[PDB]
């Protein structure tokens, strides 16, 4: 879950 | 990236100091899990970002970016709380508010323990004199050892080689070079032995409803 | 004395095959559980024998001497199984009439996540190639790295010594060397994940009711 | 127990 978000979102 | 320049893209990667945050109040089991679980719950936000400042570490697959994070958390939790109280014997500074001794975790029950472990290896990392830039290589060597592979086994191998490379910068005998990395290699198990004790112990006080269900750290802790 | 002579004394204390022996019956969660504590127990009364066959092990302090098989044999144990698993992907060779498949693994719960990781550790030896004397050596390190300090602190020395010696008798490069060095060494975190996995399985199967454990696998597994 | 009396009697 919140992991996919910050990994996949930059920054 | 010589093995210089990747120790320096760690140096720049490393995540901000977590400060508690708390209005007062003395030591129970259930405020103290409260305490550790806040502070952990913070870093977790953090240590994502620190991951994601290591070269390479985005060029992996999802996949993998989330199998080595969710493996290894508690392991680079603990790395970075050793690392903090290396200076400071008999004491574990969570934070610059929150210094805990060893006497202090009869509090929790499962957690004196796990407060010995530690503070034995960080008295280890003490007598070895363990440098910042060792840290650094140990700590990214901790992310990436929890297991496409073949930019796993080049980045592994990078960090690898800059551990290697920040030993020889000490002038020591190729003989103790080697023993050093031996040395600092062997402490990776104890590291594995504390976190697979907190994780089970974490654990333990959600089964007991000592600290409630979290967000990003019940992710971790789950999944 | 020295790396040499150390080798030749680990190669020469070898503990004795053990095998199971046991009338026809299919797997249950009961039977499979019941066939590793028989085999087990057996495998530590040899464990100790080999133990102080360890060149300079009797001369540590008695608390020592236990705390040290009482902290690792589930390690060792493990190492022991993986070593004789490395030449035959996808199996746990336990014993010579027990070889067991990964599948073989869906009998009891929580036996197939242990499994899975001794098989994915016993494929990374197997892709490195661990020769003899560097398994002999590595299993001799995981007892001794478990936990008079000095005695102790020397002996793993030796034993590291003793492992950099073997890795420098092939005709890699420096660079090669601490690399082998240091893909060896991570792998130690593996076997203590797997062997953690592994006394938490066995604690759960005691307070489940699953299997009887036995003498010594008892007096191992309470301390 | 088992352990003090067979790393103390040997062999
Ligand atoms: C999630 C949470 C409860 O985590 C912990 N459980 C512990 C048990 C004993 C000692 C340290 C522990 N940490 C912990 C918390 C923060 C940190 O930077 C390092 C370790
Ligand atoms: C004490 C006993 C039950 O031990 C085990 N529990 C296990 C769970 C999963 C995989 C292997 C296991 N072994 C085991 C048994 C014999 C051996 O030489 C190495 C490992």
């Amino acid at each position: 879950h919140l992991i996919l978000h910050l990994l996949l979102q930059d920054s | 990236l010589s093995p210089e320049q990747l120790v320096l893209t760690l140096l720049e990667a490393e995540p901000p100091h977590v400060l508690i945050s708390r209005p007062s109040a003395p030591f129970t089991e259930a405020s103290m899990m409260m305490s550790l679980t806040k502070l952990a719950d913070k870093e977790l936000v953090h240590m994502i970002s620190w991951a994601k400042k290591i070269p390479g570490f985005v060029e992996l697959s999802l996949f993998d970016q989330v199998r080595l994070l969710e493996s290894c958390w508690m392991e680079v939790l603990m790395m970075g709380l050793m690392w903090r109280s290396i200076d400071h014997p008999g004491k574990l500074i969570f934070a610059p508010d929150l210094v805990l001794d060893r006497d202090e975790g009869k509090c929790v029950e499962g957690i004196l323990e796990i407060f010995d472990m530690l503070l034995a290896t960080t008295s280890r990392f003490r007598e070895l004199k363990l440098q910042h830039k060792e840290y650094l290589c140990v700590k990214a060597m901790i992310l990436l050892n929890s297991s496409s592979s073949r930019k796993l086994a080049h980045l592994l191998n990078a960090v690898t080689d800059a551990l290697v490379w920040v030993i020889a910068k000490s002038g020591i005998s190729s003989q103790q070079q080697s023993m050093r990395l031996a040395n600092l290699l062997m402490l990776l198990s104890h590291v594995r032995h504390a976190s697979n004790k907190g994780m089970e112990h974490l654990l333990n006080m959600k089964c007991k409803n000592v600290v409630p269900v979290y967000d990003l750290l019940l992710e971790m802790l789950n999944a």
